[PDB]
């Protein structure tokens, strides 16, 4: 019997690894690993990872000028 | 009948796969 | 734009709103819209006068996109420079442009057309006895050419090597040079009596391309662009047959050179005695007054190390004054060193043949002063609907990256990252299922892969032949013939070597695993292998092109970047997120984690004369 407030993140392996890399740079991102498709993240960092992660993914997609 | 069968086989040889018939986005992703 | 009130939504168009001008009463008939600022041309293909402009626009305006209904052209200096060459003046362009335009032509557009449509046809470069004379039809030009800082009825000599400099210099100055050959009155050069045999059937677009070249009656130097497999080889044959003079052909491969001679012989009436092949295998040259030498750029552009056997041939080529040069795949001539050939070799006329006239660098525009302007180009979809080329069901398969490999993708460097996401186990499973499914359908499959290591691994894992640079010519020819005529070998594994200029009339399906980053040209050349399929006219025939790409990788950057040219032509790729019936296949490669782990480590680890007897 113990509750822990947080944000449950559901995603795919590829997104999971990206979150880990961001967690490696910023420790507070990930609070605990649940499974291969679920992660616990800090609520405050949600608004920042979502916008920054898109910039990182922008490299994989070619936007013509 | 054989020529009709051959024509049917010829048509089958030219038919496109199933995944081209429908847009397979909603279905589960390909894999093992 | 005078006394035109802006609209409330006019801010959405940043200095691009063209509502200030009025529309003519005959808009319902006139099919053309003209952009007064950027020169963009919107064409109605479902309204009268559409066909009358579909040919005129291609001459004066390059095509940006030509989809089913609304085509998009654009007027530029290069496009106008190409039209002015073939007997066209400013008045003709303006008269036709106004007669077909729904909106009046702006003053800026008129000014642009006037400037670039008056330069052509005042300075001529002639060749005599291997000596280059810049002959001019008026004496006034002497005060210009001889007084130019770069240069040096009146005729004066010019360095053969300096041709590439003066020609570019002529672009900067008002008058550019035109290479017109009056082969009818040229008797000094030995003539060759060859003609197209009756069995030949010149397609309508081929006739149109020739008409644009011989309209005035004098052969013009330039480039002709036709779809892959459209018959660019036959285009050179027709030019040789009508000119009837000594000609030399340069082709960018060893197999392709063997293709050109066989095609020459089959299509025209050139006797074998007058034909000589200059390749690495045999180096004997024709001794007849007039003949044909078919070689490659490497055999004409190499300067440092030429063999003794190949040195005599080079002198043989240089000593004689050729009358015509055919540069197959002219998209490689503007390279750093290949440009040297155009200045060294002597020829009164130059022709360029290439299916793709685009490249990564900006040197493509240099072709104007190197070989000449672009004479004609042909649509892709237009020939597809007329039965000249086969229809294609282009597809793009998204293969998700496996969790194990993707972990190393983050830490690994760019150079090694490529190999990591190109050999993911999921791609192996998809390729095996597709090969089996398409093989039972009676389709000849081609698998492209730029990575040699992946090619061998895939080939050995599936027990299928593979081809790349190290393979000898004899072995590959046997492989090609077996695949062509032997039913046992229904699929092969091509590489960058077979990326272009290899004809496989039986090929119908095409697959590609690896790629050479963002090059859009390689994408078009590879597709050409199946565009010339045998049964391209049977009812409901649709070729297949699969492009397996790893999701969440740099491949999406390269995939969308290397496929932007086909979209312009009209091809549309279908996204395949799921392949139906893939799970029910009995066996799939790397289905268990043990194999995936083993493969991961294997790929990761990749990175006194008497004393002579003594000795
Ligand atoms: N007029 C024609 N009649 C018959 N076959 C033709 C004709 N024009 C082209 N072909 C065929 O088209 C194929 C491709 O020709 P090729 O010159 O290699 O094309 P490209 O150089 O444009 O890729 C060959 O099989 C050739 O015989
Ligand atoms: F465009 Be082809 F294949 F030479
Ligand atoms: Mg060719």
């Amino acid at each position: 019997a113990r509750a822990r407030k947080g944000a449950l993140v559901q995603c795919d392996p590829s997104i999971k690894a990206l979150i880990l890399q961001i967690d490696a740079k910023m420790s507070d991102i990930v609070l605990e690993e649940l499974d291969d498709t679920h992660l616990l993240v800090n609520p405050s960092k949600v608004e920042f990872v979502k916008h920054e992660l898109n910039r990182l993914l922008s490299k994989n997609i070619y936007n013509p000028m | 009948e054989l020529q009709e069968r051959q024509a049917e086989e010829k048509r089958k040889q030219n038919a496109v796969p199933e995944w081209h018939k429908q847009s397979t986005i909603g279905k589960t992703a390909l894999g093992r | 734009p005078a006394d035109f009130v802006p609209d409330s939504v006019s801010g959405m168009f940043r200095s691009h709103d063209f509502s200030y001008l009025r529309l003519r009463p005959d808009h319902a008939s006139r099919p053309l819209w003209i952009s007064p600022s950027d020169g963009r041309i919107i064409l109605e293909s479902f309204s009268p006068l559409a066909e009358q402009a579909q040919d005129f626009l291609v001459t004066i305006a390059e095509p940006i996109s030509r989809p089913s209904h609304i085509h998009e052209y654009k007027i530029t200096a290069y496009s106008l420079y190409a039209a002015v060459s073939v007997g066209l003046e400013t008045d003709d362009i303006i008269s036709v442009l106004d007669r077909l335009s729904k909106v009046p032509v702006a003053e800026s557009i008129i000014n642009f057309i006037k400037g670039a449509t008056i330069s052509y046809g005042k300075v001529k470069l002639v060749i005599k006895h291997n000596r280059y004379f810049v002959e001019t039809t008026q004496a006034d030009i002497l005060q210009m050419l001889l007084n130019d800082s770069v240069i040096g009825v009146h005729s004066f000599e010019i360095a053969n090597e300096s041709v590439e400099v003066v020609k570019k210099r002529c672009q900067e100055i008002d008058y550019p040079v035109l290479e017109e050959y009056d082969f009818r009155n040229d008797h000094r050069n030995p003539d060759l009596d060859i003609d197209l045999k009756p069995s030949t059937q010149i397609r309508p677009y081929q006739e149109k391309s020739l008409s644009k070249m011989f309209g005035n009656g004098r052969a013009r130097s330039g480039i002709i662009v036709l779809p892959c497999g459209a018959g660019k080889t036959l285009v050179g044959i027709t030019a040789a047959c009508t000119i009837k003079k000594s000609v030399i052909v340069l082709c960018t491969s060893s197999v392709s050179v063997m293709q050109w001679r066989q095609q020459f012989l089959q299509w025209c009436t050139l006797q074998p005695e007058n034909c000589a092949v200059f390749t690495s295998d045999n180096k004997e040259m024709f001794q007849t007054e007039s003949g044909l030498v078919v070689s490659t750029y490497s055999m004409v552009a190499n300067t440092r190390n030429r063999s003794h056997d190949s040195q005599k041939v080079m002198d043989f080529l240089t000593g004689r004054e050729w009358g015509f040069i055919i540069l197959d795949e002219v998209h490689v001539v503007p390279a750093a060193m290949f440009r040297r050939v155009v200045s060294t070799i002597a020829a009164h006329a130059k022709l360029g043949l290439t299916a793709t006239l685009v490249r990564e660098d900006d040197k493509i525009g240099d072709l104007n002063f190197l070989i000449g302007p672009k004479l004609y180009e042909a649509n892709w979809m237009e020939l597809s609907q007329k039965g000249h080329i086969a229809n294609v069901q282009c597809a793009e398969v998204w293969c998700p990256m496996t969790a194990e490999f993707y972990q190393e993708y983050l830490r690994e460097t760019a150079r090694k990252r490529m190999l990591l996401y190109i050999m993911n186990p999921t791609k192996f499973q998809a390729c095996q299922f597709l090969i089996q499914y398409h093989e039972r359908r009676g389709d000849k499959i081609i698998v492209f892969s730029d990575n040699v290591y992946a090619l061998q691994e895939y080939a050995l894992k599936m027990g299928k032949p593979f081809i790349y640079g190290s393979t000898p010519q004899q072995e590959r020819m046997n492989i090609l013939q077996n695949f062509q005529y032997n039913d046992q070998i229904n699929t092969i594994f091509l590489s960058k070597v077979g990326d272009t200029s290899i004809d496989l009339p039986e090929a119908t399906c095409l697959i590609q695993i690896s790629s050479h980053y963002g090059s859009r040209r390689q994408e078009a050349q590879r597709l050409g292998r199946i565009l010339r399929a045998k049964r391209r006219n049977d009812e409901g025939f649709n070729a297949f092109f699969y492009s397996l790409v790893s999701k969440d990788t740099q491949e999406m950057y390269y995939s969308t970047k290397r496929q932007a040219f086909l979209v312009d032509q009209g091809y549309a790729f279908k996204v395949i997120t799921h392949l139906h019936g893939m799970e029910n296949i009995p066996n799939l490669a790397y289905a268990s984690p043990r194999e995936r782990r083993e493969l991961l480590q294997e790929v990761l680890l990749k990175n006194h004369p008497l004393i002579r007897k003594m000795y």
